[PDB]
């Protein structure tokens, strides 16, 4: 029996209606959304969260999505490209520019790009 | 349709007159509705901007073309697009989104075909739990799903027993009629009257339904239901009224 889902970076649709009926039995499912900069594992802004014998599924309902920014003094072959949490990408700077602290790649983390994709 | 997107609110209109769309606006972006050469944009932030439902036909689905957008690195990109479906009543409304296409993850300025149907929200004057009449009430109206807008809703509420039950009929995409099992009528956080229970294929459980009561005398019900056939989740928009 699953209690109200703590959907980090998301939440339930029809929250007010559904809230008074928790806990829910195994097999129950609800439509949920993801906040700004986040997405469902299916790559959408919404999906269904399921009450399984192992608890709420998906276990990580909302994943960060990082858009590759325009680089002043860098090559823009990846501008307006979407990357999902965990994915990394090489940063190609113009000659005489580099990523700070001798970095070669940026990674999409729960709080955004690490480090910030910038050619100093 | 065009008038609903441009014209202002007037008392002379057949209610529900105004509807807020906050739940249909994802990722703190914008929602743009278009029909008959007209256009209106809704931002997730403000609640003062609303759809003029007073211009729309009662007891019918109104269909607007939709586009959900987000602002990223100066540039504004399309998150999703499809058909916005609004079913209108006197004190209530059911909003469903038929998503036809989503943002292409590899080419953000373009789109990929991906179909999904979501009942995103409701609207109207909610019935306070303390405004519930005595005895029983019967409701009749629509049930609508992905490419299935002619289903029927039959629903009965025993206010004294704080309980309701009903049925969804004539949904082409569903093999059987959907039983809306005996469910408890409760007060939510805002002290509004709500019902939530099981959807069934006879006696076999398949999902959940929930309804909110609308109007000062619980004249209407509006909500949503789900049916799970194998791994496919069917979302259904439901709304009825006292005849």
């Amino acid at each position: 029996p699953c209690d109200y889902p703590d959907i980090k970076h998301g939440g339930l649709y029809h929250e007010n209606m559904r809230r008074p009926y928790f806990p829910v039995a195994v097999g129950k499912y609800y439509s949920y959304y993801c906040d700004e900069h986040f997405e469902t594992p299916s790559g959408s802004y919404w999906d269904h969260i399921h009450c399984t014998q192992d608890g709420w599924s998906p276990a990580v309902p909302c994943l960060r999505k990082c858009y590759f920014p325009y680089l002043e003094n860098g090559y823009n072959q990846n501008h307006g490209r979407k990357f999902v949490q965990g994915k990394s990408i090489d940063v190609a700077c113009h000659p005489g520019y580099a990523l700070p602290k001798a970095q070669t790649t940026v990674t999409c983390m729960e709080n955004g790009w690490s480090p910030t994709p910038r050619c100093i | 349709l065009a008038d609903a997107l441009t014209a202002p609110l007037d008392h002379k209109d057949k209610g529900l007159k105004s509807l807020t769309l906050e739940d249909s606006i994802p990722q703190n972006g914008t929602l743009t509705l278009s029909a008959q050469g007209a256009e209106k944009t809704f931002k997730a932030g403000d609640k003062d901007n609303s759809l003029n439902t007073g211009k729309l036909k009662n007891d019918k689905i109104s269909r607007f073309d939709f586009v959900q957008k987000i602002e990223v690195d100066g540039q504004t990109i399309t998150l999703a697009s499809g058909e916005f479906q609004i079913y209108k009543q006197n004190h209530s409304a059911v909003v469903a989104l038929q998503i036809e296409k989503i943002n292409n993850p590899d080419k953000t300025d373009s789109l990929i075909n991906q179909r999904s149907f979501l009942v995103s929200g409701l609207g109207g004057e909610h019935t306070a739990f303390n405004q519930l009449p005595g005895g029983k009430a019967e409701y009749h109206g629509k049930a609508f799903s992905s490419d299935d807008p002619n289903g029927r809703l039959h629903y009965s509420i025993d206010f004294t027993k704080k309980q309701g039950y009903g049925r969804i009929e004539h949904l082409k995409t569903l093999e059987q009629n959907v039983e809306l099992a005996a469910a408890e009528l409760k007060a939510d956080e805002k002290s509004h009257a709500v019902i939530l229970g099981d959807t069934r294929y006879g006696s076999e459980e398949k999902g959940t339904y929930h309804l909110a009561l609308f109007g000062d005398r619980a004249q209407e019900i509006a909500g949503s239901a789900t049916v799970k056939i194998g791994e496919k989740v069917h979302e259904i928009g439901i709304a009825g009224k006292q005849l």
